């Protein structure tokens, strides 16, 4: 853990080959909901041929990663006390199992949800879990994967999009799927958000540790 | 731990084309960006211009000069990377240099981003 010199974030990174399976999923996704019918009505509420790829392919240059606790060295608050945490440094350089829930994408942000386990959970930080709709959701439910962004977005938005998501998910509001594709049903959930709710989980590879930059 | 190994490079006619490709080897925990650069005869090093970028997501930024002659190409499950060169001009003629922002995991498991060149191939076009 280094007990000294903090990371600017610990977290969940995918080794290469998940981080194609997952990369690889989310691009045919992107695919498949620009050239989706549903998708096409309502496009004045998401903004050519609006290809999703050029569009999310703004995400920071990096390796895919479900990011626990930002720490920027230890100057974020609440820093210095996780990378303490017995679990913390008993769990560095080692070897998690992610699960893929769903894949979504909405005006701001494409990612894909994270269903943490038992023990994934007890690495999850509470501060990361508390915005506007975590009210009433599950701890934990942040947890995503961003697999893009828009213009100016920053990767922090996707997990609050995925709240967003999941919060009318819960409401019952999604509606009824739109169309089926081939890893899953898509659900439109109005004000741009999109859901390809996976028939099976895919389940990705991931090491926790730190990450300098 | 990472070693760069280029390869392609030759000889060619105003008008042919080749790819230059460029794999990593070593102890690479994932590729977060790979571009070309290049430097002309006579140039120092320090002018080592872009000829073509590639990012994990596969976004593509290329140099007007280049741009629609060549193609990057991109594998990050290999860390490998290509630059098939299409209709070649004399004024291509460089050593054209590999780069590859990369994250690579220490002993104790951290991870760091590092910045790997590579040797050189030599491009010719007359």
């Amino acid at each position: 853990l280094e007990k000294d010199f903090l990371p600017l974030y610990f977290g969940w990174f995918l080794t290469k080959k998940s981080s194609e399976t997952l990369r690889k999923a989310g691009q045919v996704f992107l695919e498949e909901l620009g050239n989706h019918k549903a998708f096409k009505k309502e496009l004045r509420h998401f903004i050519e041929k609006l290809e999703l790829v050029s569009y999310f392919g703004k995400r920071p240059p990096g390796v895919l990663h479900c990011t626990t606790k930002f720490c920027d060295y230890g100057k974020a608050a609440g820093a210095e006390e996780y990378a303490q945490q017995e679990v913390v440094k008993r769990s560095y350089g080692k070897a998690f199992k992610l699960s893929i829930s769903a894949l979504f994408v909405t005006p701001k942000t494409a990612g894909a949800q994270v269903v943490l386990t038992d023990q994934e959970l007890q690495l999850w930080p509470s501060d990361l879990d508390k915005p506007s709709a975590s009210e009433g959701l599950p701890p934990g439910s942040r947890a995503h994967v961003t697999l893009g962004c828009a213009a100016d977005v920053q990767p922090v938005q996707t997990g609050l999009d995925l709240l967003d998501i999941l919060q009318q998910v819960k409401g019952g509001s999604q509606g009824e799927a739109v169309g089926e594709l081939p890893r899953g049903k898509l659900y439109s959930l109005g004000k741009g958000r999109w859901m390809l709710s996976l028939t099976k989980k895919m389940e990705v590879k991931a090491i926790f540790t730190g990450y300098y930059g | 731990e990472v070693q760069l190994e280029e390869s392609g490079g030759g000889w060619v006619h105003p008008g042919g084309s080749l790819r230059l490709s460029c794999a990593a080897s070593g102890n690479v925990f994932g590729v977060n960006t790979m571009a070309w650069y290049r430097q002309a005869p006579g140039k120092q090093r320090e002018q080592r211009e872009l000829v073509a970028s590639i990012t994990d997501y596969g976004t593509t930024e290329y140099a007007d000069s280049v741009k629609g002659r060549f193609t990057i190409s991109g594998d990050n499950a290999k860390a490998t990377v290509y630059l098939q060169m299409n209709s070649l001009k004399p004024e291509d003629t460089a050593v054209y240099y590999c780069n590859m922002d990369l994250t690579v995991m220490t002993a104790t498991s951290s991870l760091y981003a590092y910045d790997y060149w590579g040797q050189g191939t030599q491009v010719t076009v007359s």
